[PDB]
């Protein structure tokens, strides 16, 4: 299995900053693509940001210009540097990662080569 | 039942067909019940259906088992020189199960190909749209669309008494005039059952082919730079540094067309100006001043090639003679000589299409290393 | 007419 441990959540005032981390453990090979998802209460889950092993990032329109996602391919860790946090961003942020086995056939009927994390709470109060 | 007059009562009636075709149906039956049952056992009981592709692969094996249930009915049908003793109800079910399995199996491969394009190319943006609820709703629509397509096989398929030979057969009666049967029922199997889905399957895997090529060629460009940088460090004359720096400039422009790459290529062009003038020590320092285990399968293109061609060459014999059946029905051709070669090859094309189709849930399963693991533990 | 007796 490819486990994902996330850390950095916390209750911060409105307009503050935060930096979420997520290191991939248990992978013999490098993770392909990692990113962050958040689930607002009563609302469906959405993709916040993702970054590939090359450095290409894709941000959502609700966090573009504020959140800055980065990673370190050596340690297989992704960092979500959140700035100017709004009370709309109050959600449980989940970590995601795509890791393929050796000699990958790109077919996985067990986990679709996709692995999640436990979840860290991020609350932004007024 | 109805009494009809067959235009070509000898078309397709050959002794080598009455012996070989029932034997082939028995091989498809034994191999199909063996393979598709193990796919269900491994997926539903040892994997508990955790992915979208597992739902498609499970229903791909279930729909094949339903077709094989009526396969012995067609085996003895061809054995008794095309005599149908199972009544009118059992043929409306058997002929529908053949038509239902065609559309359902081909639709499932279409959505499974689309799912493979989204999972490989857009893993993060298409993850929330590809859920278990979507996969099951897709399958119930595939069942309805296949049942809606096999609807003429339940309304017009009847048991007909042939006055020419006193032989009771089950068939579609292509009546010359005032026929209640739709004209182009075989055209529906051509475009909806083959043309349109194959173009979606071919497009899905072509996009995967191009995506993996862009990624693999990019990794090859970085490997060319680092290997040549090691060649420059171990170089001893101006020719070894010139050959390595030339390969680095060409690889840098290849990696750019995949954006500070012009800054790297400009510095390689500066190192080339030193190696050309006989400066070997000055060229090594320039390359040394400017500048890891990703999974990769160079045989995935052979797998993509095999997946596309296995779907095409397995159905293209059946669809061609099905289209030839439409020309005979429309009146474009009325010769009983070409009706014989069409009525003889049609059981051959069915033996080719549905034998390969009943091996699809097994072949797609072996692509997953976890499925291959549980499969061999069952046989061990 | 024609007889499409195939499965
Ligand atoms: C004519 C048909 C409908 C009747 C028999 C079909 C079913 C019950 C048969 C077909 C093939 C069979 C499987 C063939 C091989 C094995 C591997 C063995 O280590 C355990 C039993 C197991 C897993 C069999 C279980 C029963 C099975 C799934
Ligand atoms: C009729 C059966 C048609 C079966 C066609 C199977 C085609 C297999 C294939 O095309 O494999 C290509 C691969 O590149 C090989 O190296
Ligand atoms: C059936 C006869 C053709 C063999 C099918 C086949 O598998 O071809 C072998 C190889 O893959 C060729 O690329
Ligand atoms: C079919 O049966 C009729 C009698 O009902 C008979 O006259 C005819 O020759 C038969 N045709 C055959 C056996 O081909």
């Amino acid at each position: 299995q490819v486990q994902l441990q996330e850390s950095g959540g916390g209750l911060v005032a409105a307009g503050g900053s935060l930096r979420l981390s997520c290191a991939a453990s248990g992978n013999i090979f490098d993770v392909d693509i990692m990113g962050w998802y958040r689930q607002a209460p009563g609302k469906e889950r959405e993709l916040v940001a993702s970054i590939t092993d090359g450095g290409s990032t894709n941000y959502a329109d609700s966090v573009k210009g504020r959140f800055t996602i980065s990673r370190d391919n050596a340690k297989n860790t992704v960092y979500l540097a959140m700035a100017s946090l709004k009370p709309e961003d109050t959600a449980v942020y989940y970590c995601a990662a795509v890791a393929y086995p050796d000699i990958p056939t790109y077919f996985d009927y067990d986990s679709d080569n996709f692995y999640w994390g436990q979840g860290t709470q991020v609350t932004v109060s007024s | 039942i109805k009494r009809i007059q067959d235009d070509c009562p000898k078309a397709g009636r050959h002794n080598y067909i009455f012996v070989m075709i029932p034997t082939l149906y028995s091989i498809i039956f034994v191999v199909g019940i063996f393979g598709n049952s193990l796919v269900v056992i491994v997926i539903y009981f040892y994997m508990k259906l955790k992915t979208v592709a597992s739902v498609f692969l499970l229903n791909l094996a279930l729909a094949d088992l339903c077709f094989l249930l009526t396969l012995p009915l067609w085996a003895v049908y061809t054995a008794m020189e095309y005599r149908w003793p199972f009544g009118n109800y059992l043929c409306k079910i058997a002929s529908a199960s053949v038509s239902f399995n065609l559309y359902a199996s081909v639709f499932l491969l279409t959505c499974l190909s689309i799912d493979r394009y989204l999972a490989i190319v857009h893993p993060m943006k298409s993850r929330l749209r590809r859920t278990m609820l979507v996969a099951k709703v897709t399958c119930i629509i595939i069942w309805l669309l296949a049942g809606l397509a096999s609807l003429p096989a339940i309304i017009h398929r009847n048991v007909f008494f042939i006055e020419n030979t006193n032989i009771t057969v089950c068939a579609f009666h292509y009546e010359s005039q005032n026929s209640t049967l739709p004209i182009g029922l075989g055209l529906t199997k051509n475009i909806l059952g083959f043309l349109f889905p194959f173009l979606i399957i071919l497009t899905s895997y072509t996009l995967i082919w191009k995506a993996l090529k862009k990624a693999y060629d990019l990794e090859d460009n970085w490997e060319t730079l680092n290997d040549n940088l090691k060649v420059i460090e171990k170089a001893d004359n101006a020719a070894q540094v010139k050959d390595a720096l030339t390969k680095m400039r060409a690889a840098a422009l290849d990696a750019q067309k995949a954006h500070g790459f012009d800054i790297l290529v400009g510095q390689i062009d500066d190192a080339l100006k030193l190696a050309n003038e006989g400066k070997v020590k000055e060229a090594q320092a320039a390359a040394e001043q400017l500048k890891k285990n990703k999974p990769r399968n160079d045989d995935i293109f052979k797998i993509i090639m095999a997946i596309v061609l296995f779907f095409f060459f397995s159905w293209i014999p059946h669809q061609i003679f099905t289209f030839l059946d439409v020309l005979i029905q429309l009146g474009i051709i009325r010769d009983c000589r070409i009706a014989d070669i069409v009525d003889t090859a049609m059981p051959i094309t069915i033996c080719i299409a549905y034998f390969n189709n009943c091996l699809n849930p097994l072949f797609y399963g072996f692509l997953g290393k976890k499925f291959k693991r549980y499969f061999l533990q069952l046989l061990k | 007419g024609r007889v499409y007796y195939h499965p």
